[PDB]
């Protein structure tokens, strides 16, 4: 039986707006600008309150008044104005400013401030990992001249999830982030995101989406109806998951015992034996074809596709890109840094690897806990116990980090930047604190 | 490779599997890894008559290799 | 005022301002840049 994939639906009721009784001068912010969606909330509250893609839009109308700023989640509701949507996010950095401060604009008008010469609340801020000196720049300028904003901080959103995951502060782990652009992989000793020695890799979820999307078009060339950005997200969601060994799966992938159980058929919307050919297990599966009926023209097969996908993470290689994957980068890192000889572990090393923590929002594919433990105790010595966590929704836990760093602490004061300070020393500044970006020398 | 520590033999099976991509056509066999442990201990009973003791101390040309 | 400011550029601009502090503190070394946290190529085949 076929399954159809369609649009997801539009949202019907539209989001709300805070009382503005209820509403704290005094209380903090935290604003989590992420590639994929942006995650916004007071300190005093623990679960979102505004949760919506960064991506707005402008309309035009028949009677002409110019009325028009939708932001988010009021583009979920018809096709018209959810498919001319634009992001403010150009790859890994923003280029676009305009829609940025409508962005947040619309986030603090639905937060039901009320404000008076500027937003008197402090701003918590979640930034990339070696950010470049203009992004940085003119953050510091767009906040500290349009909102006049007493205090603001910079940090990293894996490390934020590390200090939620653990809230001493000065624990000793390592964490790898998959995000919407990039794959990040930072060890953390005594508390401090060790920069000079994380690594970063260029893969992410909208890479893997844009895989799949070339891929299921070059293997299907005289499809009638072109599919949309959308349905191919939902499924690369529903239907991709992480091989426990890569090798022997591809191996007996489109073998006859194997092909009637994991292969998946999808449906586009619309109004000499074949049995010993593999081109046609691999387009049409264990299933015979005829190309006159108008229902399996629309139709499109996931054999092989379901973990080739996801394993690029793993092998960089066949993405196009000559790195490495993160085992290796994870064994170089546990092996031949921080004071450790191959074959010799020290105790920053094992407390590490006892505390192995993976985030990020691409993390929601089946697998990847099972493979990860079983390659590090793989490249391990024997004896190590090797512990990882993981959460129940990843993409929750850097914002739940910045608001444990408020709520959570009084030491949140160490770390924020006063608008006397920015004036006399400048936009080249950097905070040496223990959870964000470091200086770009020494 | 496959070391028995208590007799000293070394046995060479071949490359990995992993290094089977370094060239398209090589000369070497490629071998999975060994998927137990690296260290095994087995107890066993060896049986000899007196007559392998005699023929193995009155070689009259000398020993053999392995 | 702001130009469209496109992200090919910015990468082109960092690492000539990185090159030129470079050039002008030789006539520094980096600890964490764009372009030290990416990702050295793999040694396995």
């Amino acid at each position: 039986k076929a399954v159809v994939i369609d649009d997801p639906p539009l949202r019907q009721t539209p989001e709300p707006f805070d009382e503005q009784s209820a509403y704290n001068p005094q209380s903090p912010i935290a604003i989590d600008f992420g590639s994929s969606k942006l995650r916004a909330g007071f300190v005093n509250h623990a679960t979102p309150t505004h949760i919506f893609p960064n991506a707005l839009t402008k309309f035009r109308d028949r009677k002409l008044n110019k009325n028009f700023t939708f932001v988010g989640n009021d583009t979920l509701l018809d096709q018209a104005v959810r498919s001319q949507s634009r992001s403010p996010f150009d790859g890994p950095f923003v280029t676009n400013w305009n829609l940025t401060e409508e962005i947040l604009d619309y986030t603090f008008h639905h937060l039901g401030v009320v404000p008076d010469n500027g937003i008197p609340n402090p701003i918590l801020l979640t930034e990339r990992l070696a950010t470049v000196q203009s992004q940085r720049t003119n953050w510091y300028q767009i906040l500290f001249e349009t909102y006049n904003v007493p205090g603001v901080t910079f940090g990293i959103d894996s490390l934020f999830s590390f200090y939620n995951y653990n809230p001493s502060g000065n624990k000793t782990g390592l964490v790898i982030s998959c995000g919407h652009e990039d794959t990040n992989v930072i060890p953390v000793v005594d508390g401090a995101g060790i920069l000079t020695d994380a690594k970063r890799i260029n893969w992410g979820g909208h890479q893997a989406v844009d895989y799949l999307n070339d891929l299921m078009a070059l293997k299907y060339p005289y499809f009638p109806t072109k599919m949309s950005y959308l349905q191919y997200e939902t499924m690369y969601k529903d239907y991709c998951y992480v091989s426990r060994n890569y090798d022997e799966d591809i191996e007996k992938i489109l073998t006859l015992e194997n092909l009637d159980t994991n292969d998946v058929v999808v449906e586009a919307p619309f109004t000499y034996d074949w049995r010993n050919s593999i081109l046609h297990l691999f387009l049409r599966g264990p299933r015979p074809h005829d190309s006159e009926n108008i229902h399996e023209q629309h139709q499109m097969h996931l054999n092989v596709e379901r973990i080739r996908v996801p394993e690029v993470i793993f092998q960089p290689t066949m993405g196009g890109q000559d790195q490495a994957g993160i085992c290796e980068l994870s064994e170089t890192i546990l092996l031949k840094k921080f004071g450790s000889q191959p074959g010799k572990l020290s105790q920053t090393s094992i407390d590490m690897v006892n505390n192995v923590l993976i985030t990020g929002g691409n993390a929601k594919v089946p697998g990847l806990k099972e493979r990860i433990v079983k390659e590090f105790t793989g490249f391990l010595p024997t004896g190590t116990n090797i512990t990882v966590n993981m959460s129940s929704d990843p993409s929750l836990d850097a914002w739940k980090g910045m608001a444990a760093l408020a709520r959570n602490e009084e030491q949140y004061r160490k770390t924020v930047i006063s608008k006397k300070e920015y004036e006399e020393y400048g936009p080249e500044y950097i905070k040496e604190h223990k959870l964000g970006n470091t200086k770009y020398f020494e | 490779i496959y070391i028995e520590a208590n007799t000293g033999a070394v046995k060479r099976v071949g490359r990995s599997d992993a290094y089977a991509t370094e060239f398209d056509l090589e000369t070497e066999e490629y071998v999975p890894l060994p998927k137990g442990e690296v260290h095994k201990k087995k107890e066993i009973v060896q049986d000899v008559t007196l007559h392998d003791l005699d023929v193995a101390n009155a070689r009259p040309q000398g020993g053999q290799d392995v | 005022t702001r130009r469209h400011k496109s992200a090919r550029q910015l990468i082109s601009d960092e690492n000539k301002r990185i090159n030129a502090l470079l050039t002008k503190a030789n006539k520094l070394v980096p600890k964490a840049t764009y372009f030290s946290v990416e990702a050295p190529p793999s040694i396995r085949p």
